């Protein structure tokens, strides 16, 4: 099923694409995840124990 | 044992850097020094991972110096 | 922010070491890149693509007659460097006298190509009637594999690494500070080649 | 005796100055011997010496003026704790 | 050498073409022009809002279906494009039911405004919107820390998005020459090629301490 959403779109099916750095302009020798994840923030702040 | 070991992410590359193919481009050329073996590299004409044999020069501890030519990756001469 | 420099440090006789001012963030590591590269694979010079050597020559290393082997004479006389004039070939021959030590200042030289060093040997003769060698020049720009024949380094440098430090002056303290390492062969200057450099790459900004 | 008595509380382990706590991240521009270290921390660690800085190189003639200096949080304030 | 072909596939996104390049120039190009576009070229935007009924950013406002902090963040996301001068000052009205967009402030003959498809604030009630605005010049990011009076924060970067790909151009010469195009994807603000010509100044004037 998630190899046929990803197939849906102009996505690659592995999920797996070639990404380039942007230091050097020079291109990575493996293919990398690149997704969307839902990332939060947790309370322990860097003021409160500073 | 000392207590300064290098963790997994420069052990990864140096694992990743230490390796050798089969077939790769750039392989059996022989090089002068380990200045043209980075030269050879930073011009993306060979691969990380190829069987060249290089020339490299090291003294020797009881201090005598001395060359020879030994059958590496490119990796293991950078 | 335009940086106010650049100071070089000579530590060496043919290493340097550039010091720029703290630009601003971000600058420093591109002006690196595009210094590196062209400092690299763009500075046009003159280096030995081919020998012919007296003898059988049957293979790379199937040869006798002298106290090393030929694969060693090959790689000595691949690292040498050599400039000349602005003539594309050159043809020079190089010939021993004796049972000695050779350098590399024996070549029969021309009006119109010089030799950078003098003292740096290529083999060593222990034994009479000394082989003559044939060498051949041809311009090149970057590095060319083999792909009697030998590999080539036209590039003027032997070695360009750049480091991004940090540095701040007491207003700002996000500023990128560029530090160049370069190793020139000796037919010319560490700041000359910078300064080649930065006038290849402000032409090509400029045609564009 | 115990734990929470004054034997174990008071004498073995003490409360000190001239100390503060922080978070950690990882540095890798840094070198064996050396670490980072915050601006406002290090200034309020190195309090009593950048005073004494401060009233050598005759900024302020009190101790005073001083505090009011570090607390104004100028740029010789930020010299006199990088020096 | 000769020139750089403009493509246009869309009337906001552009395309670059520089043709012909000698071997180990498209990258570095590439990416320093990439660099520079991204994180070099100034802006406008809209700094500081004063609204006369809105004390600070926290209140309620009557006849607002969206509170202060929707109203701002949506007069950050516009863009603001502007032919001379270092600073200006944009007023708008608007009273009665119906949504407020971009297009209805007063605006002067050198501000020119985009026409905001993106709505602002949504009213209801018969409330008047008096609220003054205030654009400034600027260069990358700065916060509203480090500069009844509100304040905004702004990111002076007309460029959203820059890629590039070197491709191998078939032309007799002495070596295989490569080319490289260049997709720049604006917000409207900024041209393809004004941006690429302040990009050439900026690196001739980062350039020029050399020698």
């Amino acid at each position: 099923e998630i190899k046929r959403m990803l197939e849906l779109a102009d996505l690659p099916q592995s999920g797996q694409t070639q990404l380039y750095d942007g230091r050097t302009g020079e291109a990575f020798d493996r293919k990398t995840t690149v997704g969307y994840m839902h990332y939060l923030k947790l309370n322990h702040l860097v003021d409160d124990k500073m | 044992e000392p207590i300064i070991v290098p963790s997994q992410d420069v052990v990864l590359g140096l694992y990743y850097m230490s390796r050798a193919l089969e077939n790769k481009k750039g392989e059996g050329m022989v090089f002068a020094n380990t200045s043209e073996v980075k030269r050879a590299y930073d011009n993306r004409v060979v691969e990380l991972h190829a069987k060249v044999k290089v020339r490299i020069t090291q003294v020797d501890v009881d201090r005598t110096s001395g060359t020879s030519i030994v059958d590496t990756t490119v990796g293991r001469a950078l | 922010l335009r940086p106010r420099g650049p100071q070089i440090e000579r530590l060496t006789d043919n290493r340097a070491k550039v010091v720029i001012e703290p630009l601003e963030r971000g600058y420093g590591h591109t002006l690196g890149n595009a210094l590196r590269r062209v400092l690299l694979s763009s500075i046009p010079g003159f280096a030995i693509t081919e020998v012919e050597i007296d003898g059988v020559l049957h293979e790379y290393t199937t040869v006798e007659g002298l106290q090393e082997d030929v694969l060693d004479v090959l790689l000595n006389l691949k690292d040498v460097a050599i400039r000349m004039h602005s003539g594309d070939s050159a043809t020079l021959s190089l010939s021993k006298q004796g049972p000695g030590t050779v350098t590399a200042a024996d070549i029969r030289t021309d009006h119109n190509v010089e030799i950078i060093n003098g003292d740096h040997v290529i083999c060593h003769l222990t034994k009479d009637t000394a082989l003559n060698m044939r060498l051949k020049i041809e311009r090149g720009f970057g590095y060319q594999p083999a792909a009697l024949m030998l590999d080539a380094s036209f590039s003027p440098v032997r070695r360009v690494a750049y480091a991004v430090e940090a540095a701040r002056v007491e207003q700002r303290t996000d500023l990128d500070k560029l530090v160049i390492d370069i190793e020139t062969n000796g037919t010319i200057d560490a700041e000359e080649a910078v300064r080649t450099a930065a006038d290849i790459l402000s032409d090509q900004l400029s045609v564009f | 005796k115990g734990k929470q008595g004054r034997f174990r509380q008071n004498l073995l382990g003490k409360r000190v100055d001239y100390s503060g706590r922080s978070v950690i991240t990882v540095g890798p521009y840094l070198k064996l011997h050396q670490c980072g270290l915050p601006k406002k921390m290090a200034l309020e660690l190195f309090k009593p010496f950048v005073f004494a800085k401060l009233q050598r190189r005759g900024l302020a003639t009190t101790i005073k003026a001083a505090k009011k200096l570090v607390e104004r949080e100028e740029a010789e304030v930020w010299d006199i704790l990088e020096e």
